[PDB]
RNA sequence: AAGAUGAAAUAAUAAUAAUAAUUAUAAGACUAAUAUAUGUGAAAAUAUUAAUUAAAUAUUAACUGACAUUGAGGGAUUAAAACUAGAGUAGCGAAACGGAUUCGAUACCCGUGUAGUUCUAGUAGUAAACUAUGAAUACAAUUAUUUAUAAUAUAUAUAUAAAUAAUAAAUGAAAAUGAAAGUAUUCCACCUGAAGAGUACGUUAGCAAUAAUGAAACUCAAAACAAUAGACGGUUACAG
């Protein structure tokens, strides 16, 4: 009854759903901030709009591959500019 | 034959090395050959690699990777650093035997950074050297470290830190100070641990 | 072995066709033996499709194996025709069996009560 | 892992960003408008501060980017297409 | 039955040593 | 007897409109396991409810940027009117509407400064689909 | 005519075997020296010998005598 | 075959915790025995507060004994083992996997296996185990 | 005050060059800046939630093997052995 | 007051206390991250978890000794829609009923929403069922990644295979293909101008919708593919 209480608040502080912050009382909006990278992170604003209306799974892998491709562009296109500055850097 | 000959060739004597160029880790000792090219070669890009050397490059020393790329380039970087702080522990006297009497990869002994012997001292006009004095930099206010001479030792000190250092803070590496290196000693990693007195 | 796998039931007597249809010790590959070894290996199959008939994937690769031991046995019955025969009769199977066109059709799981 | 792009028609960024520096000026008058926000306006402890801001400005109130060329004339050397 | 028994004492009934991630 | 353990300010931001719903958190001094569950979950009672059309907004105007400010601000005004700032608060944010910002700058902002002093979590309860009810088609705008 | 590591004897041919390697007689051959290994011992066993400076300008190789 | 059992059992006598998965540790080990099978191991996993609130009948559940059983038996008594459990209100939750025995006769749980023991003879050590 | 990011700190016993006192220096670190990549079995650590969570987000999502770096099998059981936590009642 | 929209309004949102919030019940359907359909499968398909059974990998050893390839007819499986019986019916949603927009709305937008989507037992056997590219065999110059094995001591930028990307030769009307659209061999299916026309008639099968097979007359000098230069776009971005 007494070690109840005492265990509550941890109980309670497991079950997390990791969508939370503690606000800082000096900067209130760097608390917001990091709420909203942790949102951006879990690409849930993303995710909602997906839910919102109904997409045919043909056109869902479509998408998938289209965007898959476009990362995998930039990776290349990032590891092709980085050539380039480095041999501008040593003289070529 | 063209094969022994390759074999005994300059290019063939330098080590297959694949290691970052750029390197951001803790740094220990060298990890890449530095290549020297004379002034007349340097005048016509010649470095004895595969390729010219773009003509930007001023410097006559640096550090290669791969001799030709998919690139087109020769993977290197213009840098020539770290003989001088070999040269100059030369100039710190200190001493640090493996030298004396299937295959291991430890570091032996020394690994071709000093190759002096501990029972010696300096004579000089003023007379006998009895401790040795190099300047350096006192870097962080924490023991304390410095930046002597190539190489970072933590500095055992004397009494109290002088109050410049708590006048100036973090701004503490700007200014220059005296030390005496008490002693060096190498980790097995190949770390150099000396250290020195403020004096 | 009754807490073992079917797999290894099937090894088991995979092993014991063999060793009774090989000609000398270390005989695997004789039309005899392959005969034997896909007869065990098509009645479990047959057993698992009677308790699975909407499996159409093992049922095809049932009928592949039934055929494939059809062709294994008409060219022993073209190399050796006295051993062809006393193979087919071992075997619980006929000439007819063997030699006339067979496809797992709707018609034979009819007529033959597969299910 | 290394990912490796097809023969392109150019290697070009569409907006390279250049990295402008904001003028002293500026941040010099930032530094006054918060001192007179904390100590107050006029206040005796910034005020040195408003001399540097009354000598910054007193002449005037305030006092690029070469990837896409360099990235053309280096894409045929390290782009890396097959010989013909 | 007398083997599941004494294991089951030893694991549960006594104190030992238990597999509980820190 | 009905102690108040802490307060909950939840906002839903849809498209059309924003909801915004202040609450109390009551509890009860009084099986182990039946003490625990009451305890993880408390009950949870309204005290304060609002909509953009309680501020006059209409139609449209409900979903704009100046609606849910306004319905903020106001809705901050009335925790202090009716002294409910005297436990602290608990900020839930439904969903990623356009008058998400504006919660957040009015709460940020000169309107919510006496609220924020005493809001010390902010959470997300956003409700996403792993997979399950057919979503509606696409409009062919 | 004897048993392999293994102790079997090779009696018919393997896989590897039965299959034409005209690629490994037109491929560049690769060039392998021993001193390859012990020089990179020895800059693992003396890192600091790396950074005394090398001069990979030839100057004339038939000329050596030592 | 070997299987390895994970039980979530319920606590609601707060004195004595460990009560129920003894219960159910006997009662599935007499199972197994009493029909041609053996029990390898028990691994008594700790007291351990459930991910969510989950419920099983009508009691909601917040924390659990956690149990491991890593047991050589056939697949019809596995079946009827995991019915039991399912049905049986003390397990909050239940999950029997197949552990391969192709390769090596004796074989740890995935505990154990994890942590790097490979086998049990690893678990209880290895002297004068060359006889 | 200098603020940390904006000082280079050479560790004890490490060489340096006159460029590492250099606001280069910090740029190029920053530019440059566990036992399922030891050749264990991810499989096995099914009954292990504190491993598993040290490879999802917050929310529990599994991390793109862009993320955690490790090998196409091992990423592959690695999410087998997340989704078997979810499903056996752990994690 | 809520709900929706570009903005609104709807015979059945709310003062019978609605929307929103917190709980507690029942219902079905579906399966977020991982994730690349990488892979597996003959294709259709298939990624929430566990189990039972079946099948699928590489190397080595032993064995058979051409037992192989393809395959008319035939057989089996075959998305979505559809139908026949039962149950199910939370969302979505043909048709229908209304509200908007419009010169008109028979449409796009909005509301209620029947069949259907779901499960079981069947019928049917059609898709841009696509890689618009049938299967098998021998050979064919490179590079880069992975992917999977085999080693040797992270290092051999290690070797052997397959996937992917860009190519050489070759081929092609070109686009382009690129280890096949190349060099050759074997077998099967299909095509002979556009329209009439996959239409009519007949026949076969299905409960039916329909599916398969499938013309002819008449009309015409047309018809189509690739690429080129323009114009144009309620086509993008960059500058001025
Ligand atoms: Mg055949
Ligand atoms: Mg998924
Ligand atoms: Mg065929
Ligand atoms: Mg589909
Ligand atoms: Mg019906
Ligand atoms: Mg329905
Ligand atoms: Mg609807
Ligand atoms: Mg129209
Ligand atoms: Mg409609
Ligand atoms: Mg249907
Ligand atoms: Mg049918
Ligand atoms: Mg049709
Ligand atoms: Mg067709
Ligand atoms: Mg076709
Ligand atoms: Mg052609
Ligand atoms: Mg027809």
């Amino acid at each position: 009854a007494e070690i109840a209480r005492s265990s509550v608040e941890n109980a309670q502080m497991r079950f997390n759903s990791g969508k939370s912050i503690i606000v800082n009382k000096n900067n209130p909006a760097e608390s917001f901030k990091r709420l909203n990278r942790i949102m951006f992170e879990n690409n849930i604003p993303g995710d909602k709009r997906s839910q919102r209306f109904y997409m045919k799974p043909g056109k869902v892998a479509e998408l998938k591959r289209s965007q898959r491709h476009r990362k995998e562009f930039m990776m290349g296109f990032k590891r092709l500019i980085e050539i380039v500055k480095d041999a501008k850097r040593k003289g070529y | 034959t063209l094969a022994e000959l390759l074999g005994r060739s300059r290019i063939a004597q330098v080590a297959n090395n694949h290691k970052p160029l750029t390197y951001t880790g803790k740094k220990f000792h060298p990890t890449h050959q530095i290549i020297e090219t004379k002034p007349s070669t340097l005048y016509r890009q010649e470095w004895g690699l595969k390729s010219a050397i773009p003509s930007k490059i001023k410097s006559r020393y640096l550090v290669y990777n791969d001799l030709d790329t998919l690139e087109r380039i020769t993977t290197f970087e213009p840098r020539g650093g770290t003989q001088w702080n070999r040269l100059r522990f030369q100039e710190m006297g200190v001493p640090i035997n493996p030298f004396f009497k299937k295959f291991n990869t430890e570091i032996i002994g020394t690994g071709g950074l000093s190759y002096s012997l501990p029972g010696k001292l300096k004579n000089s006009p003023n007379g006998v050297i009895q401790r040795t004095v190099v300047p350096g930099r006192i870097l962080n206010v924490v023991k304390w470290l410095a930046a002597i001479g190539g190489f970072v030792a933590d500095v055992v000190f004397f009494q109290s830190p002088p109050s410049s250092f708590n006048s100036m803070g973090d701004f503490i590496r700007m200014k220059t100070f005296l030390f005496e290196i008490l002693e060096a000693s190498m980790e097995k990693n190949g770390s150099v641990s000396m250290h020195a007195r403020l004096l | 072995m009754r807490n073992s796998e079917n797999k290894n039931a099937i090894k088991m007597a995979v092993e014991l066709a063999r060793k009774e249809f090989e000609r000398f010790p270390g005989d695997t590959g004789s039309s005899e033996v392959q005969a034997a070894c896909m007869t065990v290996r098509i009645q479990n199959m047959a057993n698992h499709i009677k308790e699975h008939r909407k499996d159409f994937a093992n049922t095809r690769n049932l009928r592949i194996l039934v055929q494939q031991r059809q062709a294994i046995l008409r060219y022993l019955k073209r190399d050796n025709p006295e051993k062809y025969y006393w193979t087919i009769q071992k075997l619980g199977l006929n000439d007819a069996a063997i030699t006339d066109e067979f496809n797992m059709d709707r018609r034979y799981m009819q007529d033959y009560e597969f299910f | 892992p290394v990912y490796r792009l097809p023969p392109l028609p150019r290697l070009k960024v569409k907006k390279p960003i250049i990295r402008q520096e904001a003028n002293k000026c500026l941040v010099l008058m930032s530094n006054l408008l918060q001192c007179w926000s904390s100590y107050g306006h006029m206040s005796p402890k910034c005020a040195g501060l408003v001399t540097e801001l009354k000598s910054c400005t007193s002449e005037s109130a305030l006092g690029k980017s070469n990837i896409n060329y360099h990235a053309a004339r280096l894409y045929d050397r390290i782009n890396g297409k097959p010989h013909d | 039955e007398s083997q599941l028994l004494k294991k089951i004492d030893k694991v549960f009934n006594d104190e030992t040593e238990e597999f509980t991630d820190a | 007897k009905e102690e108040v353990v802490k307060y909950i300010l939840h906002g839903k931001f849809t498209k059309n409109n924003t909801h915004l719903t202040f609450s109390s958190v009551v509890e009860d001094k009084n099986t182990y396991n039946d003490t625990m569950l009451y305890y993880l979950n408390l009950p949870q009672k309204v005290k304060i409810s609002l909509s953009t059309g309680c501020l006059g907004f209409r139609k449209a105007a409900r979903g704009e940027y100046e609606a849910a400010f306004q319905t903020s601000g106001r809705m901050f005004e009335l925790i202090k009117e009716k002294n409910m700032l005297n436990k602290d608060i608990e900020v839930v944010m439904d969903d990623f509407g356009k008058g998400r910002a504006a919660f957040i700058s009015a709460l940020v902002g000169k309107e919510g400064a006496s609220v924020v002093k005493k809001v010390v979590k902010i959470s997300d309860a956003t409700k996403l689909k792993f997979g399950g009810v057919r979503s509606p088609k696409m409009r062919r705008l | 005519p004897h048993a392999n590591n293994k102790g079997l004897y090779k009696t018919r041919p393997n896989s590897s075997d039965k299959r034409v390697g005209v690629k490994r007689l037109y491929r560049p051959p690769k060039l392998t020296y021993v001193e390859d290994r012990l020089r990179s011992l020895f800059y693992k066993q003396h890192p600091w010998e790396l950074s005394r400076p090398k001069i990979l300008v030839e100057n004339e190789i038939g000329d050596e005598n030592y | 075959m070997l299987y390895e059992l994970i039980g979530l059992v319920r606590i609601t006598n707060s004195n004595a915790p460990k009560l129920e998965a003894k219960e159910l540790s006997s009662t599935i080990g007499k199972l197994i025995i009493q029909n041609r099978g053996v029990v390898r191991d028990i691994v008594p996993m700790g007291i351990r507060y459930l991910p969510k609130i989950m419920k099983k009948d009508q009691e909601k559940h917040f924390r659990a004994y956690h149990f491991l059983m890593l047991f050589d038996s056939s697949a019809a008594v596995q079946s009827e083992i995991l019915r039991t459990l399912k049905k049986d209100p003390r397990v909050i939750r239940s999950s029997i996997v197949k552990v391969d025995l192709d390769k090596q006769l004796d074989r740890a749980s995935s505990l154990h296996r994890s942590l790097g023991k490979k086998s049990i003879l690893e678990l209880v050590n290895e002297d004068y185990q060359s006889i | 005050k200098i603020d940390q990011s904006l000082s280079k700190k050479l560790p004890k016993g490490t060489i340096y060059d006159p460029f590492d006192f250099s606001m280069g220096r910090i740029h190029l670190d920053r530019k440059y800046q566990d036992i399922m990549k030891s050749g264990a079995n991810p499989l096995e650590f099914y009954a292990r939630p504190r491993i598993l969570s040290r490879y999802v987000t917050s929310t529990g999502r599994i991390q793109h093997r862009d993320i955690t770096g490790l090998s196409a099998k091992n990423q592959r059981r690695l999410s087998k052995a997340i989704r078997r936590c979810q499903a056996i009642g752990l994690m």
